[PDB]
């Protein structure tokens, strides 16, 4: 297990932090959050969606075909 | 502070500081506004030190 003070080397980097009792826990939750969700959805929709759309079409066709095959045809 | 009479310091004051403006501007008297304290943190990481 590693420990702080032995992780890596860093130089010339300043970090400004504010106390949690000094700031909001939900700053602009909807006024800023909803735009960010839409940005992230657009960036990944084309990678995630087409596979499951392909599943949905194969699912419905296979179920429709299985239903029709079980119904008899006139001789 | 030291070896000196308070009388002579006052004489030297009226002698060399009477020529000083004791009349402030009409509304340009500076007033110190209270300074907001902020619970916060600043970390200048510099491992070369």
């Amino acid at each position: 297990g590693r420990q702080f003070g032995h992780l890596t080397r860093v130089r010339h980097v300043i970090t400004y932090s504010l106390s949690p009792f000094e700031q909001r826990a939900f700053p602009h939750y909807f006024s800023k959050g909803i735009p960010n969700v839409l940005r992230r959805t657009r960036a990944c929709i084309l990678r995630v969606a087409p596979p499951f759309v392909a599943f949905y079409l194969v699912y419905t066709w296979g179920t429709q075909e299985f239903e029709k095959s079980k119904r008899k045809n006139p001789a | 502070a030291g070896g000196l009479e308070h009388r002579q310091l006052l004489d030297l004051a009226q002698k060399h500081f009477s020529g000083l403006s004791g009349t402030y501007d009409e509304d340009a008297v500076p007033t110190l506004s209270p300074c907001r304290f902020t619970g916060s943190q600043i970390c200048h990481r510099e491992d070369g030190l």
